[PDB]
């Protein structure tokens, strides 16, 4: 999840399952078959294309094998690596939880040709590989249909959400302790008598590390305009203060 | 099976060789009428000038060799061929970095009974646009985009604005970066006589919140010290540290802006 | 000149077909014996957690219909063939990070006259690892490697393992990540019965020379002036020096560790 | 005319069968000499350790069903192929870093009518090798190079060196890294009879001009600043200034040498 680019790159499964009617046959005429497993070049697959992409491929690419059924069901999960594009909110930093989406249709067929149904409305996660830096909180797909600029039908398509949150620890024990703890410094020039010579010694050194820490928090966050991050308006806050 | 039957009958490699173009009537010109039609704008990156976006280039043109008579297939009036199979004209990028031509994905083509082809394929685009830098954080950049044709010329293929501005309402909000116009011209060179090409212009303004709060703030705030060491007394013996110190935190804002900004 | 007569013979599409596969007597499986032979650990890249390595992975099966007599071809014990033309099992990796999940470069394949086949491919792999991270840099990461069937499954082709650590006979060392012990499992889900896959451990011990040399020293020596403002007297006002000075290290040399480490 | 009506003979795809090897009576073996021509050294990397180069191989094999009875095609002796439809020895790196292992244009080879075959390809090849840095800036570096067969082995065919010193006279100089010296022989295995390689040293050598006057020079000035602290009085409040100022400017060098240095 890249927050300085605004994108989210998954590896994902795509499962897919339709019916055809020229790829039937009966059982009992071919010793006893069932199932077959030809290569996907060779039958129809339908196109589906995400239309979200920024960097990605823009359809299934490995070609994995097909299983065709003898009453013309057939089933596809080829494997893709993904590249969408999401929209980063950032205010509560340190705590964050973001919403990054999906959205797979067909391109050149409509509800009249061609029909998507969700089978399962949570994400299957039976073997999710434990990133450790995000957790999944939930992972739903909604089912729409929209009607575009070209052509007078509609199409359905369905976007699938993505919510997620940040375990917060790294960023506590490594940004917000040495800024929150130098910033306790700031009031203390006072306490310190004017004959000693070493009071602006203080407000020098507290003012470049305060000046430091905001152009190191500076990179991690995208630079959006919408908000302003949580942080930051305290930083900026001491700053003001301390000069 | 009809349509099994047309999809035959349409692409025999007999009948239908996909190397020439459709001239009748002593050489006249196949008119590519394109518009394009923006998805989002991804990044306009500085420091190495390069506008990335992601847009939709819908081209439709006229065949003649792809009819039937709809009363002999049972009432079909359009269908659908699989792209590349057929003939099309290479309407590319010019302005390019990183020498992707091309279009991304190579849909499907959806072909009628008069021979009109409609064609609407995705791409991501890396445009090379040039940068101002003179009012940054407030600037309001012009980025390029140019489509020709790239094989052909002006004696066989014509290409025809459709609508005088680019689409925009399959568009999602940019963010940091947002829109002021987008026209599109036809440029013809008088001069030539070989030479069509459409340009766009993106007209895009950046939103100045950000850069203002993280960069004019503590500048502004650094060279406020600048006159304040005269008005500290010689005796303490600290005016050295604090004229120097300014002088240090102004040189590495210095850098850090000479850092952001392209070396134009 | 009897080595393409063989050839002509073997793969002749009248008599051999490549999308099925050598199963015969109702459905029983084939035993693809494979194990793999490390060449080099290339990297280990602690930041996004991911791991490059160079491994041949050899597997041998059995294919029932290639076979011949060799009186009739000249005392031939073994031939190459092409490895597209004849079924392949298919086996890949599966917790791939960038996508790239099957071989490189699809190298011959010996085989012999009892059908039995050995083939050897080279490829590079970029597979993700859980890096533990409390004894940095004196640590032992712990980085795994799958490998699973992509298409078939436990009810038609079956995989066993050969010897149970890796080959380590071409390992050249490596210079900074130095290994310990290698061993290979197979697993198998005993509430589902429909799934194999063989893993692989690597248990890696890294040299702790250059991090000491980098990091530990300057810190124990930054470290130990930390109670030392104390015994400063007063007079000689350098009290704020010394402990701002102080401060401001440990605080860069927390950003560095900071960058280094993964962000878990 | 005659020429196209030889290369129509001699490729002909019922003829010749492309990768089978050139052999007659009961597997006799074929015999590739090579050689190596510099052409430039692009760069040496001590970051990852790896070397960059320009190498045109010239190899030279004898075929025998690449013949023609030369005065039934007008007194021709010499065609030229493209290197696609002829057979090859695969000859290729083998300490190869990042995973190109064939050459990179696969240009025409020349065909004699005794069958001997000439071919000289060009490449770029990122060789690893492992960089020793003790003695730095002024140290005498190592890279080798192998070149190993690809699919077959030492009862196959059998690479023949030309020139113990292989060619150096087209040669661009390379600025910074000058070449002292450059061997090469042949290696093979006494104890596992299927290996033959022919290994190449490169013996560099470093200029030492720039590294000594941007890193000895300033570390020298720096440095010299250890003993003066104890001539100061003690009255002036100015010691630990220079004390302080002097362990950060030499904590700042120690880590940037050992940003240029390899991590083995
Ligand atoms: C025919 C050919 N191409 C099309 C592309 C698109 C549509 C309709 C088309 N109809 C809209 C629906 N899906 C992708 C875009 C937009
Ligand atoms: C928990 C939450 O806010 N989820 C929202 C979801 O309801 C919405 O449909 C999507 C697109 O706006 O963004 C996210
Ligand atoms: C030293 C250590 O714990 N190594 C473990 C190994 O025992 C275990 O089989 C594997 C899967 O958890 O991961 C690794
Ligand atoms: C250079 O390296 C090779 C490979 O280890 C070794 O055979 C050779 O003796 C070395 N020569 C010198 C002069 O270091």
């Amino acid at each position: 999840v890249d927050e300085k680019n605004q994108m989210m790159t998954t590896n994902v499964w795509v499962k897919q399952e339709w019916h055809d009617y020229k790829l039937r046959w009966d059982p009992a005429d071919y010793e006893n078959v069932t199932s077959i497993r030809i290569p996907s070049e060779l039958i129809w697959r339908p196109d589906i294309v995400l239309y979200n992409n920024a960097d990605g491929d823009f359809a299934v690419t490995h070609l994995t094998k097909a299983h065709l059924f003898h009453d013309g069901r057939v089933q596809w999960t080829p494997p893709a690596i993904y590249k969408s594009s999401c929209s980063i909110d950032v205010t509560f930093f340190p705590f964050d939880q973001q919403n990054c989406t999906m959205k797979f249709g067909s391109w050149t067929y409509d509800k009249a040709k061609i029909d998507l149904v969700n089978m399962h409305s949570r994400v299957d996660q039976l073997d999710f590989w434990e990133s450790g830096e995000w957790v999944i909180v939930d992972a739903v797909g909604t089912y729409n249909t929209r009607k575009y600029e070209c052509c007078a039908e509609i199409y359905p398509d369905i976007t699938y959400a993505f919510v997620i949150r940040r375990l917060p620890l790294f960023y506590t024990i490594n940004l917000i302790i040495p800024c929150l703890l130098i910033s306790c410094l700031t009031v203390l020039v006072f306490y310190l008598p004017s004959e000693c010579g070493e009071k602006i010694t203080l407000c020098i050194s507290v003012l470049l590390s305060l000046t430091v820490f905001l152009l190191l928090i500076t990179e991690i966050i995208p630079s959006t305009s919408l908000v302003i991050p949580l942080i930051g308006e305290y930083l900026l806050f001491t700053m003001i203060f301390v000069t | 099976d009809t349509e099994e039957r047309l999809v035959e009958h349409l692409l025999d490699p007999s009948r239908y060789n996909k190397l020439i173009r459709p001239a009748t009537n002593g050489s006249e010109l196949v008119t590519v009428q394109l518009m394009v039609s923006l998805a989002q704008l991804i990044s306009v990156h500085e420091r190495e000038q390069i506008m990335t976006t992601n847009v939709w280039l819908t081209q439709e043109w006229e065949d003649y060799r792809l009819t039937w008579k709809p009363e002999e297939f049972d009432n079909m009036k359009k269908v659908r061929l699989p792209s590349k199979h057929i003939w099309l004209p290479d309407v590319v990028l010019y302005n390019n970095a990183d020498g992707m031509y091309e279009v991304s994905f190579y849909s499907n083509a959806v072909v009628s009974y008069d021979g009109s082809i409609f064609w609407l394929p995705p791409a991501i685009y890396k445009s090379a646009c040039k940068i101002e830098v003179k009012h940054f954080p407030f600037d309001q950049q012009n980025c390029t985009m140019k489509f020709r044709s790239w094989t052909y010329d002006r004696t066989e293929i014509d290409l025809v604005l459709k609508s005088e501005v680019a689409s925009l309402d399959d568009f999602t909000p940019s963010g940091e970066w947002d829109i002021v116009a987008l026209p599109g011209r036809r440029n013809e060179n008088p001069d030539d006589s070989t030479y069509v090409d459409i340009t766009y212009d993106f007209i895009i303004r950046r939103k100045p919140l950000f850069y203002t709060i993280n960069l004019i703030i503590p500048c502004v705030l650094i060279t406020s010290l600048a006159i304040l060491v005269f008005y500290l007394p010689s005796d303490c013996g600290e005016k050295m540290t604090l004229c120097i110190s300014v002088l240090l935190a102004l040189t590495v804002f210095l850098l850090l802006i000479s850092k952001i900004v392209p070396p134009t």
